[PDB]
């Protein structure tokens, strides 16, 4: 569970750019307010290698 | 910004978490199935609980998206699959009572022991002994005693359970915006939103009837022939004008007629096409059997097996110290992991079953690119149909001569073709009226067409009218004679076998015309034909993303169920049955004239 990847981002990455932000992805109209739930997902997901 | 993009992001997060949790659950279930130990039992229980809770919370978050403003068919299909309440729509007390009822039906069916009166020191179970006494015994009163005793005990202990079960399932379906539980089961074949390929829930029953109306003459001839052969077995008990006695069908319930090959053989002097002796003389181990199946699958053009398949599958019984489930099962664990749980014996039957399960694995392998909730067959018939076509093709004499099991000097005359086709008819055509009768009875009892106090009288009448089998003695409503079967007692759909049977021969004709076979359909082999494999893989790659009507149009060029391939397969056997039914009377009467 130590390998992660970014699944959600507002815009595409520029070439040779990194994003280490852990901001909750706001997919809807309601503000996330930093708490996950419905229509507010954490962007970094684990690569559960087996 | 729109609802559809929210649905896409939610489905992406659901798909990632679902594939991880499903993989853990499937790995724990695999560890239980190949190693029956209590820590594996509790691990499987914990993983199943976490999986059920995960789908509960994801369905709770999924029902906040209305479907009427979504135009993409794939997203609509995934959300329609996810938003199904199941048994969760009821109150906690009623849901708990429903799960308790299902569990106690499972325990009654699994631990149902029926034995002889006045000898209670030990008793015999259904799966080890009753199947053997039903399939191998030739004594009329012994089979009558076993049949009546098991149905009497199981019916008296299961009738109020089924009485509550029908009401609870009806309440569940009507709460889920369905007409009845039969409509809920028919909803798997429902296609909505696609122009030209639309299929309704209500239409399927008349479609089944439309197929069955053409099924009925061939089965009648087979029934007459079977009756004649049973007349050889039982001289005075069976009437020429009446139906067959119920406890003479070779199984506990009459589902399969394949146990009557010894009694109903056309030509007993001719040998069979059993190649078990060739395997045991040349020492064909299970690994090389699966390698031969892989060679068959690469002959048709499908991709070969993965390395993890060979590493992780257990294709041999481990030993006495480690207990494993002997049932042949194909496992799609997720994340590209495909396994077969099979305790292989060196027989032709295990060879065909290995081909069937590898067909299941290939079907699972093809739709790996699809999203997780669409990683299934387009309907419940396709998944078994694509394995049964491989079981059909591998059993041909041409394939056995190709792989060295059968000698090149073997003479394939019409008599062995007739007896092989009759064995296939007893396996395949025999189960069709029983399946249609049972499903139509279940549909009417869920619909409320059948009154509560008229169940058995209706059921036996349909058995007289559809299957052509008469009861030994009349049964009142203290008995529950349908509930003795495994599928109905444990809440399983039964129309999948009928649809699988039709799709099997439809796919067989489509591949054989694709592969340019110039002979009869039963001699056809799909080996060494890349175009047939590509035509099949076009359906295999879709998974559940497209409607099953569209997949059927992709394979056979028709968008509806057709019975013409099945009758075309059994055409020389049909002519033979027409030839030898001149003296006998085709058809049956609903009177109780035999018994
Ligand atoms: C099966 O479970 C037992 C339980 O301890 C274990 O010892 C054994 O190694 C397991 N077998 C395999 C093949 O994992
Ligand atoms: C539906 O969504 C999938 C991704 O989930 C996309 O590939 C496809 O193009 C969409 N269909 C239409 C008609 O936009
Ligand atoms: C599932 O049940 C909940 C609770 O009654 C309900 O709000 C929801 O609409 C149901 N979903 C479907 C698809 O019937
Ligand atoms: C499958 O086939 C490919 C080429 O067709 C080959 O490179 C690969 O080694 C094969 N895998 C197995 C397990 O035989
Ligand atoms: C098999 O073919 C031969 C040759 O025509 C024929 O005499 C015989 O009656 C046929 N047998 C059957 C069962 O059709
Ligand atoms: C299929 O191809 C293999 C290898 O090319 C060959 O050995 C086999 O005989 C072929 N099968 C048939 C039925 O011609």
């Amino acid at each position: 569970y130590n390998y992660l990847y970014r699944l959600f981002r507002k815009s595409n990455l520029k070439p040779f750019e990194r994003d280490i932000s852990t901001e909750i992805y706001q997919a809807g109209n309601k503000p996330c307010n930093g708490v996950a739930g419905f229509n507010c997902y954490f962007p970094l997901r684990s690569y559960g290698f087996r | 910004s729109t609802i559809e993009e929210q649905a896409k992001t939610f489905l992406d997060k659901f798909n990632h978490e679902a594939e991880d949790l499903f993989y853990q659950s499937s790995l724990a279930s695999w560890n239980y199935n190949t190693n029956i130990t209590e820590e594996n039992v509790q691990n499987m229980n914990n993983a199943g609980d976490k999986w059920s809770a995960f789908l509960k919370e994801q369905s709770t978050l999924a029902q906040m998206y209305p479907l009427q403003e979504i135009q993409n068919l794939t997203v609509k299909l995934q959300l329609q699959a996810l938003q199904q309440n199941g048994s969760s729509v009821l109150s906690e007390d009623k849901s708990k009572r429903l799960n308790t009822i299902l569990n106690t039906m499972s325990t009654i069916y699994s631990t149902g022991k029926v034995c002889n009166p006045d000898n209670p020191q030990e008793c015999l179970l259904l799966e080890p002994g009753l199947n053997e006494i039903m399939a191998n015994s030739l004594d009329y009163n012994e089979r009558l005693w076993a049949w009546e005793s098991w149905r009497s005990e199981v019916g008296k202990q299961l009738r109020p359970l089924y009485e509550e079960y029908v009401v609870l399932k009806n309440e569940m379906a009507r709460a889920n915006h369905y007409e009845d539980y039969g409509d809920y089961w028919r909803g798997d074949y429902e296609v909505n939103g696609v122009d030209g390929y639309d299929y309704s829930r209500g239409q399927l029953i008349e479609d089944v009837e439309h197929t069955f109306e053409e099924i009925k003459p061939l089965y009648e001839h087979l029934h007459a022939y079977v009756r004649a052969k049973l007349m050889n077995a039982y001289p005075s008990y069976i009437s020429p004008i009446g139906c067959l006695p119920a406890h003479l069908l070779g199984d506990m319930w009459g589902r399969f007629w394949t146990n009557l090959y010894s009694l109903t053989v056309p030509f007993g002097q001719k040998p069979n096409i059993d190649v078990t002796d060739a395997m045991v003389d040349q020492a064909w181990d299970a690994q090389r059997i699966f390698k031969e199946a892989e060679k068959f699958f690469v002959s048709v053009g499908l991709p070969n097996m993965t390395q993890g398949f060979w590493e992780n599958s257990m294709l041999t019984d481990p030993g006495n110290v480690q207990k494993a489930v002997c049932h042949p099962t194909a496992w799609d664990l997720g994340k590209g992991d495909f396994r077969i749980l099979m305790c292989t014996k060196v027989t032709m039957d295990d060879f065909l079953t290995a081909h069937h399960e590898m067909g299941h694995i290939q079907y699972d392998m093809a739709y790996a690119a699809q999203p997780f909730l669409l990683r299934n067959g387009a309907n419940e018939g396709f998944h078994e149909a694509v394995g049964e076509i491989m079981s059909l093709s591998a059993a041909t004499p041409k394939h056995l001569k190709s792989i060295g099991l059968l000698s090149p000097d073997f003479q394939e005359d019409n008599e062995t073709e007739i007896n092989f086709l009759l064995k296939q008819a007893l396996t395949i055509v025999g189960t069709l009226p029983f399946t249609y009768m049972l499903e139509k009875w279940r549909w009417m009892v869920f619909k409320g067409e059948i009154p509560k106090d008229q169940w058995m009288k209706k059921w036996w009448e349909m058995k007289r009218e559809i299957v052509g089998v008469v009861e030994p003695v009349p049964h009142d409503e203290t008995y529950c004679d349908p509930a003795s079967l495994f599928h109905v007692s444990n809440d399983y759909s039964f129309i999948r076998y009928y649809t699988r049977t039709l799709y099997q021969f439809q796919f067989q004709e489509a591949l054989c015309q694709a592969a340019k076979h110039e002979g009869p359909l039963h001699k056809c082999d799909i080996s060494n034909s890349t175009e047939a494999g590509q035509k099949l893989f076009n359906m295999l790659r879709l998974g559940k993303s497209e409607p099953w009507t569209l997949a059927l149009e992709n394979v056979v060029g028709a968008k509806n169920m057709n019975v013409r391939p099945l009758l075309n397969y059994f055409e020389p056997l049909f002519t033979w049955l027409k030839d030898q039914n001149k003296n006998s009377f085709v058809g049956w009467s609903t009177d109780w004239s035999p018994y």
